[PDB]
């Protein structure tokens, strides 16, 4: 068992790559001549593994069952396209010699993919599972993502071409069903789990902290909602919301601005249990820094439906339940930063939740774009803002005090005070200045 | 204001006959399944 | 909004029809009258209108969406309300004079799709079974 777990993690950090883009490489060869009169001439293998991926989830089941087959070249398969490091690393490279190579190379390998019929498969097999969450979806999501990532308009025309062509419902109710069944922090699992075996967990029997059961799963879920309508497409930003040439109609837009309001009132309950105490657990923090990434990514979601101007979805959206979501989020966002200003060792928290401030406020800029002067859009930002003035107005009196969440007036003390050094003045010095 | 007909358009053909020193109005009736014959 | 007609049951062939003592009788198609047989929606659960409109030549409105919008049915002529009753999940519906206000209809057609649901009930089970019964 110890060498299964020492050999689980020291090879597969540098086989999966040597693995993945070989394996493709040699599966599409399209090299030999067939010397036959025939037209289509032998693609490829890999056109043959996407059909009978394809015609497996045509097939109909009531029943998605388990297909290792398929998780397994889906993991390669999304793999294959995932050359580039997503970042920095060391100092950055050449301006505008490299990315273009970059994003060409990107472009070819996401070419070889959808040639195919990757995002039919996609599609196919998020329509099949009938709003069930599991590792059958996982892996076909981040193929999802993995092939509309870059904002490629056309794996977006080919999807909207099929779902237009086949008037599938199926695919939009299970998008509704997952959406449904996506999940929260669960405070009261996590009472449970910090009280064990006296304090903490003592007899560690696994890693499994049940606290937030699917995390990977849902961020990848809304950077494929968020893929599919990146660019401003304004094909997709309506059928998401209207899906004319169906009949049975699903409206994802206001799905959406319900799951928002459930992670905030996660959010909003996991604050309490933490204000009367002095101190940040551990196991907190990292909870904490899940939830605001999941946030984040359902408010970039929420941007992108709206940033190009969309009327309907604008109306939609002001219709719904965000503004209770929004106000409950600036209640939580006015109370946990400055709990959060006196402690010095955690930053990285502050830093990551006043991420989360600066898409928020993007968003609420987002949402005025096409914005009339009379407006019930400006009307309802207004009749939010009346019964959040006790927290807008603690933040923004407490905004401007040379730092404490905001402002560079700090720097008028350090330049008087110094003969020649850095500026290590002390902190009486400090406060009398 | 006037009304012309087009194709691909939905119309019921109506006749108009008497029995009975009474005037009948019958619309004609065809069951696809049970009969090819047509009926009033 | 408020149109009189008739309602098919279309697996049975049989008009829904109010019978005298205050209740429904799904009654035969031969004997039928539009006093028996006369029903329309309504705009909400109260009597602010009682008769307007006509004849119009087309369809023009796009009055009634299915699942959106919410109807209350209601019989002109006895100018009573379908009413639920807790009987004795059979709530046998009897023709109570008020109502209650929970009984709130929603509205789902037999879409497009399911339009060759509608072709199999109506042509098969009607057809077949009444000549099957015949022959029996």
């Amino acid at each position: 068992l110890f060498l299964q777990g020492y050999e689980k993690s020291w090879i597969e950090t540098e086989e999966h790559y040597f693995e993945d883009k070989l394996i493709e490489d040699l599966a599409k060869p399209g090299a030999e001549l067939p010397e036959e009169d025939e037209a289509m001439k032998r693609v490829d293998p890999l056109h043959q593994l996407i059909l009978l991926f394809s015609r497996t989830a045509l097939t109909e089941k009531c029943k998605l069952e388990e297909d290792f087959l398929y998780m397994a070249y889906a993991d390669i398969m999304a793999k294959s396209c995932h050359d580039e490091e997503d970042d920095d690393g060391e100092e950055e490279v050449k301006s505008f010699e490299e990315k273009e190579m970059e994003k060409q190379k990107l472009l070819y390998q996401q070419a070889r993919l959808h040639d195919r019929g990757a995002a039919e498969m996609v599609l196919q097999t998020i329509s099949a599972s009938k709003g069930e969450t599991g590792p059958m979806v996982a892996a076909t999501l981040k193929l999802g993502i993995a092939i509309l990532n870059g904002g490629n308009s056309t794996v977006q025309q080919k999807m909207l071409d099929y779902l237009k062509e086949k008037k599938d419902v199926g695919f939009f109710q299970s998008l509704a069903g997952l959406m449904q069944s996506c999940s929260v922090l669960d405070l009261n699992a996590f009472e449970r789990q910090n009280k064990a075996e006296g304090l903490g967990m003592v007899t560690e029997e696994g890693s499994g902290e049940k606290v937030l059961q699917d995390d990977e799963f849902t961020c990848d879920l809304f950077r494929f909602l968020q893929l599919l309508c990146e660019g401003h497409n304004s094909d997709f930003q309506n059928y998401l919301r209207t899906q004319t040439g169906n009949n049975t109609t699903v409206n994802i837009i206001i799905s959406t601005v319900d799951y928002l309001l459930r992670v905030q009132e996660s959010i909003s309950d996991f604050y309490w249990y933490y204000s009367g105490k002095d101190i940040i657990d551990e196991q907190g923090q990292r909870n904490f820094s899940k939830a605001i990434q999941v946030a984040k990514q359902v408010f970039n979601t929420l941007t992108e439906y709206i940033q190009g101007p969309c009327t309907g979805n604008q109306q939609s959206l002001a219709h719904s339940r965000l503004w209770d979501a929004v106000v409950g989020f600036l209640h939580v966002f006015a109370h946990m930063q400055m709990k959060l200003s006196q402690d010095s060792s955690q930053i990285e928290l502050l830093k990551e939740l006043m991420d989360l401030q600066k898409d928020m406020v993007v968003m609420l800029l987002s949402m005025l774009e096409g914005n009339v002067v009379n407006g019930t859009i400006g009307k309802q930002m207004v009749d939010m803002l009346v019964e959040s003035s006790n927290n807008v107005e603690m933040i923004l009196k407490f905004f401007d005090m040379f730092l404490k969440l905001k402002d560079l007036t700090s720097s008028d003390t350090f330049k008087e005070y110094d003969p020649d050094g850095k500026g290590v003045i002390s902190k009486r010095d400090f406060h009398k200045a | 204001e006037i009304q012309f007909l087009r194709t691909d358009d939905e119309v019921v053909l109506q006749c108009t006959a008497t029995i009975h020193k009474e005037q009948q109005k019958l619309c004609l009736a065809a069951e696809g399944f049970g009969n090819r014959l047509c009926f009033l | 909004w408020g149109q009189p007609f008739r309602l098919r049951h279309v697996t049975t062939g049989k008009y829904l029809s109010l019978m005298e003592d205050k209740n429904l009788l799904l009654m035969d198609k031969e004997k039928a009258d539009v006093k028996s047989t006369a029903f329309a929606f309504r705009s909400s659960k109260e009597k602010l209108d009682v008769g307007v409109r006509k004849e119009v030549d087309g369809m023009g409105t796009s009055e009634i969406k299915y699942g959106d919008s919410i109807c209350y049915i209601q019989h002109v002529d006895t100018g009573l309300w379908l009413t639920y009753q807790a009987v004795d999940i059979q709530r046998k519906a009897i023709m109570h004079h008020e109502g209650h206000m929970d009984d709130g209809l929603n509205l789902s057609r037999s879409q497009h799709e399911e339009s060759r649901t509608a072709r199999v009930i109506r042509s098969t089970v009607f057809l077949f079974n009444r000549f099957i019964r015949g022959l029996d």
